Protein backbone atom coordinates (compact mmCIF):
# COMPACT_ATOMS: atom_id res chain seq x y z
CA UNK A 1 0.00 0.00 0.00
CA UNK A 2 2.69 2.63 1.17
CA UNK A 3 4.75 2.15 -2.47
CA UNK A 4 1.51 2.74 -4.05
CA UNK A 5 0.49 5.96 -2.51
CA UNK A 6 4.19 7.45 -2.61
CA UNK A 7 5.40 7.14 -6.18
CA UNK A 8 1.40 7.13 -6.81
CA UNK A 9 2.32 10.05 -9.68
CA UNK A 10 5.49 7.69 -10.72
CA UNK A 11 3.51 4.48 -10.98
CA UNK A 12 1.02 6.85 -13.28
CA UNK A 13 3.30 8.01 -15.87
CA UNK A 14 6.38 5.22 -16.02
CA UNK A 15 6.61 1.17 -15.73
CA UNK A 16 6.56 0.38 -12.19
CA UNK A 17 10.67 0.80 -10.79
CA UNK A 18 11.42 -1.84 -7.77
CA UNK A 19 12.89 -0.78 -4.40
CA UNK A 20 15.33 -3.08 -2.47
CA UNK A 21 13.30 -3.45 0.79
CA UNK A 22 15.30 -4.62 3.69
CA UNK A 23 14.11 -8.36 4.15
CA UNK A 24 13.46 -10.55 0.88
CA UNK A 25 12.73 -13.57 2.46
CA UNK A 26 9.28 -11.86 4.16
CA UNK A 27 8.52 -10.15 0.70
CA UNK A 28 8.95 -13.64 -1.47
CA UNK A 29 6.54 -15.08 0.92
CA UNK A 30 4.05 -12.74 0.97
CA UNK A 31 3.90 -13.02 -3.30
CA UNK A 32 3.91 -16.71 -3.32
CA UNK A 33 0.31 -16.47 -0.59
CA UNK A 34 -0.72 -13.57 -3.06
CA UNK A 35 -0.55 -15.23 -6.29
CA UNK A 36 -1.45 -18.57 -4.75
CA UNK A 37 -4.96 -17.18 -4.15
CA UNK A 38 -5.45 -14.69 -7.46
CA UNK A 39 -4.84 -17.54 -10.08
CA UNK A 40 -6.01 -20.53 -8.35
CA UNK A 41 -9.58 -18.18 -7.08
CA UNK A 42 -11.81 -21.69 -8.67
CA UNK A 43 -10.38 -23.27 -5.93
CA UNK A 44 -9.70 -21.51 -2.63
CA UNK A 45 -12.22 -22.44 0.03
CA UNK A 46 -15.30 -20.95 -0.26
CA UNK A 47 -15.88 -18.39 2.81
CA UNK A 48 -19.45 -19.75 4.65
CA UNK A 49 -22.23 -17.09 3.07
CA UNK A 50 -25.87 -17.74 4.20
CA UNK A 51 -28.18 -17.89 0.84
CA UNK A 52 -31.43 -16.70 1.71
CA UNK A 53 -34.13 -17.81 -0.69
CA UNK A 54 -38.00 -15.65 -1.21
CA UNK A 55 -40.76 -17.49 -3.39
CA UNK A 56 -42.26 -15.31 -6.27
CA UNK A 57 -44.74 -12.40 -5.86
CA UNK A 58 -47.90 -14.43 -7.54
CA UNK A 59 -47.75 -17.93 -9.44
CA UNK A 60 -48.40 -16.07 -12.69
CA UNK A 61 -46.00 -17.34 -15.46
CA UNK A 62 -44.25 -14.10 -16.04
CA UNK A 63 -43.58 -13.32 -11.87
CA UNK A 64 -40.79 -16.31 -12.38
CA UNK A 65 -39.59 -14.90 -15.43
CA UNK A 66 -39.01 -11.42 -14.09
CA UNK A 67 -37.69 -12.54 -10.69
CA UNK A 68 -35.50 -14.83 -12.45
CA UNK A 69 -33.98 -12.08 -13.74
CA UNK A 70 -30.38 -11.19 -12.75
CA UNK A 71 -30.33 -7.72 -10.63
CA UNK A 72 -26.37 -8.54 -8.70
CA UNK A 73 -26.53 -5.20 -6.97
CA UNK A 74 -25.04 -4.15 -3.42
CA UNK A 75 -27.86 -3.58 -0.85
CA UNK A 76 -25.97 -0.89 0.66
CA UNK A 77 -27.23 1.58 3.69
CA UNK A 78 -28.25 5.19 3.96
CA UNK A 79 -25.02 6.18 4.10
CA UNK A 80 -24.29 3.78 1.19
CA UNK A 81 -22.07 1.60 2.75
CA UNK A 82 -22.67 -1.94 1.79
CA UNK A 83 -24.69 -3.51 3.91
CA UNK A 84 -22.98 -7.20 3.46
CA UNK A 85 -26.18 -8.59 1.38
CA UNK A 86 -25.73 -8.61 -2.42
CA UNK A 87 -29.37 -9.14 -4.23
CA UNK A 88 -28.41 -11.59 -7.12
CA UNK A 89 -31.38 -11.94 -8.24
CA UNK A 90 -35.30 -11.58 -7.59
CA UNK A 91 -35.50 -14.62 -5.57
CA UNK A 92 -32.07 -15.68 -4.19
CA UNK A 93 -30.07 -13.66 -1.99
CA UNK A 94 -26.74 -14.07 -0.09
CA UNK A 95 -25.49 -12.72 2.74
CA UNK A 96 -22.95 -12.56 5.62
CA UNK A 97 -19.66 -11.03 3.31
CA UNK A 98 -17.37 -9.27 5.70
CA UNK A 99 -16.73 -5.22 4.89
CA UNK A 100 -13.00 -6.07 4.90
CA UNK A 101 -13.75 -8.30 1.55
CA UNK A 102 -14.35 -5.11 -0.18
CA UNK A 103 -11.09 -3.63 -0.01
CA UNK A 104 -9.62 -5.79 -2.46
CA UNK A 105 -10.17 -2.78 -4.93
CA UNK A 106 -8.83 -4.28 -8.48
CA UNK A 107 -9.23 -0.53 -10.21
CA UNK A 108 -12.78 1.50 -9.32
CA UNK A 109 -13.92 -1.66 -8.79
CA UNK A 110 -13.69 -4.80 -5.86
CA UNK A 111 -12.77 -7.78 -6.38
CA UNK A 112 -17.08 -8.95 -5.86
CA UNK A 113 -18.25 -5.90 -7.60
CA UNK A 114 -16.15 -6.94 -10.82
CA UNK A 115 -17.68 -10.80 -10.11
CA UNK A 116 -21.69 -9.35 -10.44
CA UNK A 117 -20.88 -7.17 -13.19
CA UNK A 118 -19.56 -9.71 -15.23
CA UNK A 119 -22.31 -11.40 -14.93
CA UNK A 120 -25.30 -9.19 -15.41
CA UNK A 121 -27.80 -9.66 -18.71
CA UNK A 122 -26.55 -6.70 -20.67
CA UNK A 123 -28.06 -6.35 -24.68
CA UNK A 124 -25.24 -6.83 -27.01
CA UNK A 125 -24.71 -3.79 -28.86
CA UNK A 126 -23.88 -5.60 -32.09
CA UNK A 127 -26.97 -5.76 -33.71
CA UNK A 128 -26.83 -9.62 -35.40
CA UNK A 129 -25.40 -10.67 -31.85
CA UNK A 130 -28.36 -8.89 -29.81
CA UNK A 131 -30.68 -10.63 -32.44
CA UNK A 132 -29.33 -14.66 -33.01
CA UNK A 133 -26.44 -15.02 -30.51
CA UNK A 134 -27.69 -13.74 -27.69
CA UNK A 135 -28.23 -16.84 -24.74
CA UNK A 136 -27.09 -15.84 -21.84
CA UNK A 137 -29.33 -16.21 -18.85
CA UNK A 138 -28.30 -15.61 -14.94
CA UNK A 139 -30.81 -18.74 -14.67
CA UNK A 140 -27.99 -20.98 -16.35
CA UNK A 141 -25.31 -19.12 -13.99
CA UNK A 142 -26.60 -18.59 -10.76
CA UNK A 143 -24.78 -21.63 -8.99
CA UNK A 144 -21.40 -21.60 -10.48
CA UNK A 145 -21.74 -17.53 -9.73
CA UNK A 146 -23.36 -18.62 -6.04
CA UNK A 147 -19.75 -20.36 -5.67
CA UNK A 148 -17.29 -17.93 -7.30
CA UNK A 149 -18.63 -15.20 -5.03
CA UNK A 150 -17.70 -17.09 -1.77
CA UNK A 151 -14.62 -18.49 -3.36
CA UNK A 152 -13.68 -14.77 -4.22
CA UNK A 153 -14.54 -13.41 -0.97
CA UNK A 154 -11.89 -15.74 0.68
CA UNK A 155 -9.52 -14.02 -1.53
CA UNK A 156 -10.44 -10.87 -1.26
CA UNK A 157 -10.32 -11.35 3.28
CA UNK A 158 -7.19 -12.98 2.38
CA UNK A 159 -5.34 -10.29 0.21
CA UNK A 160 -6.26 -7.22 2.51
CA UNK A 161 -4.75 -9.62 5.61
CA UNK A 162 -1.69 -10.17 3.67
CA UNK A 163 -1.54 -6.45 2.71
CA UNK A 164 -2.01 -4.99 6.16
CA UNK A 165 0.92 -7.19 7.62
CA UNK A 166 3.00 -5.86 5.21
CA UNK A 167 5.40 -2.61 6.46
CA UNK A 168 4.01 1.28 6.98
CA UNK A 169 7.18 2.69 4.85
CA UNK A 170 8.64 2.48 1.43
CA UNK A 171 12.15 2.41 0.50
CA UNK B 1 -67.84 -1.34 -38.25
CA UNK B 2 -64.68 -2.86 -39.27
CA UNK B 3 -63.41 -0.64 -42.18
CA UNK B 4 -65.61 2.21 -41.17
CA UNK B 5 -64.66 2.80 -38.16
CA UNK B 6 -61.42 1.39 -38.13
CA UNK B 7 -60.82 4.31 -40.51
CA UNK B 8 -62.30 7.09 -38.43
CA UNK B 9 -59.91 5.45 -35.33
CA UNK B 10 -56.89 5.99 -38.06
CA UNK B 11 -58.01 9.68 -38.25
CA UNK B 12 -58.76 10.65 -35.06
CA UNK B 13 -55.37 9.44 -33.62
CA UNK B 14 -53.52 11.60 -35.80
CA UNK B 15 -55.79 14.38 -35.19
CA UNK B 16 -55.23 14.13 -31.20
CA UNK B 17 -50.91 14.68 -31.69
CA UNK B 18 -51.80 17.15 -33.92
CA UNK B 19 -54.61 19.38 -31.92
CA UNK B 20 -52.95 18.18 -28.48
CA UNK B 21 -48.98 18.31 -29.28
CA UNK B 22 -49.35 15.42 -27.02
CA UNK B 23 -48.19 11.65 -27.82
CA UNK B 24 -48.66 10.53 -24.26
CA UNK B 25 -51.18 7.50 -23.57
CA UNK B 26 -53.29 9.44 -21.28
CA UNK B 27 -54.70 11.65 -24.36
CA UNK B 28 -53.73 9.17 -27.19
CA UNK B 29 -56.15 6.61 -25.51
CA UNK B 30 -59.37 8.49 -26.65
CA UNK B 31 -58.98 6.97 -29.88
CA UNK B 32 -59.09 3.21 -29.61
CA UNK B 33 -61.15 3.84 -26.08
CA UNK B 34 -63.81 5.19 -28.77
CA UNK B 35 -63.32 2.43 -31.36
CA UNK B 36 -63.80 -0.31 -29.15
CA UNK B 37 -66.58 1.76 -27.23
CA UNK B 38 -68.88 2.28 -30.96
CA UNK B 39 -68.08 -1.55 -32.06
CA UNK B 40 -69.49 -2.52 -28.79
CA UNK B 41 -72.43 -0.55 -29.25
CA UNK B 42 -73.55 -2.40 -32.24
CA UNK B 43 -72.80 -5.88 -30.52
CA UNK B 44 -74.80 -5.75 -27.22
CA UNK B 45 -72.19 -4.78 -25.15
CA UNK B 46 -70.37 -1.75 -23.60
CA UNK B 47 -66.53 -0.32 -22.89
CA UNK B 48 -67.09 0.17 -19.43
CA UNK B 49 -63.40 2.51 -18.86
CA UNK B 50 -61.40 1.66 -15.84
CA UNK B 51 -63.21 -0.78 -13.92
CA UNK B 52 -61.71 -2.90 -11.37
CA UNK B 53 -60.86 -6.20 -10.68
CA UNK B 54 -58.95 -8.35 -8.45
CA UNK B 55 -56.43 -11.02 -9.17
CA UNK B 56 -55.79 -14.67 -7.99
CA UNK B 57 -53.48 -13.12 -5.43
CA UNK B 58 -55.91 -10.32 -3.90
CA UNK B 59 -53.97 -7.33 -5.48
CA UNK B 60 -56.86 -4.97 -7.10
CA UNK B 61 -56.03 -4.15 -11.09
CA UNK B 62 -57.47 -1.90 -13.28
CA UNK B 63 -57.06 -2.08 -16.60
CA UNK B 64 -57.55 0.77 -19.14
CA UNK B 65 -61.08 -0.36 -20.04
CA UNK B 66 -63.50 -3.89 -19.61
CA UNK B 67 -66.07 -5.19 -22.09
CA UNK B 68 -69.11 -5.51 -20.34
CA UNK B 69 -72.41 -7.10 -21.13
CA UNK B 70 -76.05 -6.23 -20.05
CA UNK B 71 -75.55 -8.72 -17.27
CA UNK B 72 -72.45 -6.75 -15.45
CA UNK B 73 -70.45 -9.94 -17.00
CA UNK B 74 -66.42 -8.66 -18.08
CA UNK B 75 -65.86 -11.07 -21.45
CA UNK B 76 -62.91 -8.64 -22.58
CA UNK B 77 -60.37 -6.71 -21.24
CA UNK B 78 -58.09 -3.63 -22.62
CA UNK B 79 -54.50 -2.05 -22.02
CA UNK B 80 -52.98 0.98 -23.67
CA UNK B 81 -49.41 1.97 -23.53
CA UNK B 82 -47.66 4.95 -25.46
CA UNK B 83 -45.58 4.42 -28.82
CA UNK B 84 -42.54 5.27 -26.46
CA UNK B 85 -42.22 1.93 -24.69
CA UNK B 86 -41.70 -1.78 -25.95
CA UNK B 87 -45.16 -3.17 -25.72
CA UNK B 88 -44.18 -7.26 -25.19
CA UNK B 89 -41.87 -5.92 -21.79
CA UNK B 90 -45.04 -3.78 -20.51
CA UNK B 91 -46.62 -7.22 -21.24
CA UNK B 92 -44.83 -9.24 -18.76
CA UNK B 93 -44.95 -7.09 -15.93
CA UNK B 94 -48.86 -6.21 -16.85
CA UNK B 95 -49.70 -9.96 -16.46
CA UNK B 96 -46.90 -10.36 -13.56
CA UNK B 97 -48.80 -7.77 -11.49
CA UNK B 98 -52.44 -10.02 -11.96
CA UNK B 99 -53.57 -8.67 -15.70
CA UNK B 100 -56.51 -10.89 -17.08
CA UNK B 101 -55.21 -13.06 -20.20
CA UNK B 102 -58.65 -14.55 -21.25
CA UNK B 103 -59.67 -12.03 -23.80
CA UNK B 104 -57.09 -8.83 -23.98
CA UNK B 105 -56.10 -6.33 -26.11
CA UNK B 106 -52.78 -4.86 -24.97
CA UNK B 107 -52.09 -2.19 -27.61
CA UNK B 108 -49.48 0.50 -28.12
CA UNK B 109 -50.42 3.31 -30.84
CA UNK B 110 -48.53 1.51 -33.62
CA UNK B 111 -49.03 -2.24 -32.84
CA UNK B 112 -51.77 -4.19 -31.17
CA UNK B 113 -51.64 -7.74 -29.98
CA UNK B 114 -54.39 -9.56 -28.62
CA UNK B 115 -54.04 -12.51 -26.03
CA UNK B 116 -56.97 -15.09 -25.96
CA UNK B 117 -57.44 -17.87 -23.58
CA UNK B 118 -53.70 -17.35 -22.46
CA UNK B 119 -52.20 -17.35 -25.77
CA UNK B 120 -51.24 -14.23 -28.27
CA UNK B 121 -53.81 -14.92 -30.87
CA UNK B 122 -52.83 -12.24 -33.10
CA UNK B 123 -50.41 -9.51 -33.55
CA UNK B 124 -51.38 -7.08 -36.28
CA UNK B 125 -50.01 -3.25 -36.85
CA UNK B 126 -52.93 -0.52 -36.41
CA UNK B 127 -51.50 1.39 -39.41
CA UNK B 128 -53.74 -1.59 -41.84
CA UNK B 129 -57.26 -0.70 -40.81
CA UNK B 130 -58.45 -4.86 -42.60
CA UNK B 131 -56.08 -6.35 -40.04
CA UNK B 132 -57.01 -4.38 -37.14
CA UNK B 133 -60.59 -5.14 -38.01
CA UNK B 134 -59.80 -8.70 -37.97
CA UNK B 135 -58.37 -8.57 -34.58
CA UNK B 136 -61.54 -6.71 -33.11
CA UNK B 137 -63.83 -9.27 -35.05
CA UNK B 138 -61.83 -12.35 -33.00
CA UNK B 139 -61.96 -9.80 -29.74
CA UNK B 140 -65.63 -8.67 -29.81
CA UNK B 141 -66.87 -12.44 -30.83
CA UNK B 142 -64.50 -14.59 -27.99
CA UNK B 143 -67.24 -16.19 -26.00
CA UNK B 144 -66.89 -18.41 -22.91
CA UNK B 145 -66.91 -21.96 -23.22
CA UNK B 146 -70.51 -22.22 -21.95
CA UNK B 147 -71.77 -20.53 -24.52
CA UNK B 148 -69.51 -22.26 -27.43
CA UNK B 149 -71.46 -25.46 -25.68
CA UNK B 150 -74.80 -23.97 -25.91
CA UNK B 151 -74.28 -22.70 -29.81
CA UNK B 152 -73.69 -26.48 -30.42
CA UNK B 153 -76.64 -27.86 -28.84
CA UNK B 154 -79.03 -25.20 -30.78
CA UNK B 155 -77.66 -26.70 -34.07
CA UNK B 156 -78.03 -30.43 -32.81
CA UNK B 157 -82.08 -29.15 -32.71
CA UNK B 158 -82.03 -28.34 -35.81
CA UNK B 159 -81.28 -31.77 -37.24
CA UNK B 160 -83.33 -33.36 -34.05
CA UNK B 161 -86.79 -31.52 -34.98
CA UNK B 162 -88.13 -33.90 -37.91
CA UNK B 163 -87.00 -37.22 -35.60
CA UNK B 164 -89.30 -34.59 -32.63
CA UNK B 165 -91.64 -34.04 -34.77
CA UNK B 166 -92.61 -37.43 -35.95
CA UNK B 167 -93.52 -38.20 -32.45
CA UNK B 168 -95.91 -35.59 -32.00
CA UNK B 169 -97.35 -35.99 -35.13
CA UNK B 170 -97.94 -39.56 -33.96
CA UNK B 171 -99.84 -38.51 -31.04
CA UNK B 172 -102.05 -36.05 -33.14
CA1 LIG C 1 -52.74 2.24 -19.96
Amino acid sequence: PAYREKYALNLRQEFPRIPFYPEFGRWAAWGRELMALHIGFESVAPYPLKRTDEPPKNDTPEALALAKKARLKVQRDAAKQPTGAVELDGLTTLAGIPAAAWAYKLGNRSALEWVLERHKETTPKDATIREKFNTYRFADHKERVIDLLARVTTVSVETVRIVGEMPAETM
Amino acid sequence: MSLQLVKKFQKRLEDIVAYGGTRNESSVRAAFQQLLSDWAEGSGLRLITEVTQKAVAGNNVRPDGTLKDSLQQSRGYWESKDEADTLDDEIQKKLAKGYPRDNIIFEDSRLAVLMQNGEEVQRVDMGDAGALAGLLKLFFEFEPPQVLEFRKAVDHFKDEMPHLLKILREAA
